[PDB]
């Protein structure tokens, strides 16, 4: 009457080099655009 | 000063006092008294009746009841409910062994007695669920 | 311009101007829905974050019960739940 | 009434519910019962 086996992961090695067409790198670039964009002197999207 | 009460029967059965050879398909869905010899007995196995589970995220106990066709004399619509590993909200469930209930189950084989059996023929037997 | 739209603009971002003739009533689309198998009672959740498609169920209820293929429980108590067994 | 067949179910349970084709009730309360819905 046992429960589920569970699957989980943890980052260990660097892996292959990142690719621009990879979804994770596109998400990271979008995140950097949200955080670091400056219109005149303000973080407009972060504050928004 | 909770388990439902059961019934046993004694006395004369008349045409229902039979042997494993004398058991026929006309006696199906009838109460029969059958005398013979026990030849094979199975391992006593527990059968899960109610499983109790714990959700640690909500800290709550859930349960599920299971029935099979041998438990009830009348047939029912078979609704096979799987063993729950999620609650309704997706939280992981852990089995609470010891709070679940298991009923002992056995199957025996009753063959007609070698003194009441014909001397040359192969014997006839029947399974009995206890 | 609206009449200068072309097949080259298909599946691409377009900026276009005009006047609005009608606004329909609000329909209710499902984002998160919890579904349960009809006889199996397997519980599943579907999350929808995409709503662009018109005239089509691009995300629908699964055609068969997902309890068997997962095989998540060790007991796994031929049993077939049927076509479209899930209920929202 | 026929038990002559061997290794074959010459008569079996119907593959779909017979309530719809009969249409016995006037109300008739798309609903499909499923393949092999009958229980003995
Ligand atoms: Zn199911």
């Amino acid at each position: 009457s046992f429960d589920r086996p569970e699957i989980y992961s943890a980052p260990v090695l660097q892996g292959e080099s990142p690719n621009d067409d990879d979804n994770t790198e596109i998400i990271k670039s979008f995140k950097n655009f949200i955080l670091e964009f400056r219109l005149d002197s303000q973080f407009i999207y972060r504050d928004q | 000063p909770r388990h439902p009460w059961k019934l046993s029967f004694k006395g004369s059965f008349g045409a229902h006092a039979l042997s494993p050879r004398t058991l026929t398909a006309q006696h199906l869905n009838k109460l029969v008294s059958v005398e013979g010899i026990v030849t094979k007995t199975s391992l006593v196995r527990p059968k899960l009746i109610r499983s109790v589970h714990y959700a640690a995220k909500t800290g709550r106990f859930h349960y599920r009841d299971y029935t099979d066709a041998t438990t009830t004399l009348t047939t029912r619509i078979p609704t096979p409910a799987i063993y729950p590993t999620e609650d309704t909200e997706g939280n992981k469930l852990t089995t609470e062994y010891g709070y679940s209930t298991f009923i002992d189950h056995q199957r025996i084989t009753v063959q007609e007695m070698p003194e009441m059996a014909p001397a040359g023929q192969l014997p006839r037997s029947i399974d009995v669920i206890l | 311009p609206l009449r200068d739209l072309d097949s080259e603009h298909v599946s691409k971002i377009v900026r276009l101007s005009g006047i609005i003739i009608s606004t329909s009533v609000l329909s209710s689309r499902a984002t998160y829905l919890s579904i349960m198998c009809r006889n199996c009672r397997h519980t599943t959740s579907i999350t929808i974050n995409n709503f662009n498609s018109i005239t089509g169920n691009t995300v629908s209820l699964p055609r068969s019960c997902l309890s068997t293929i997962e095989s998540e429980s060790s007991m796994a108590n031929k049993k077939n739940c049927g076509p479209d067994p899930y209920i929202i």
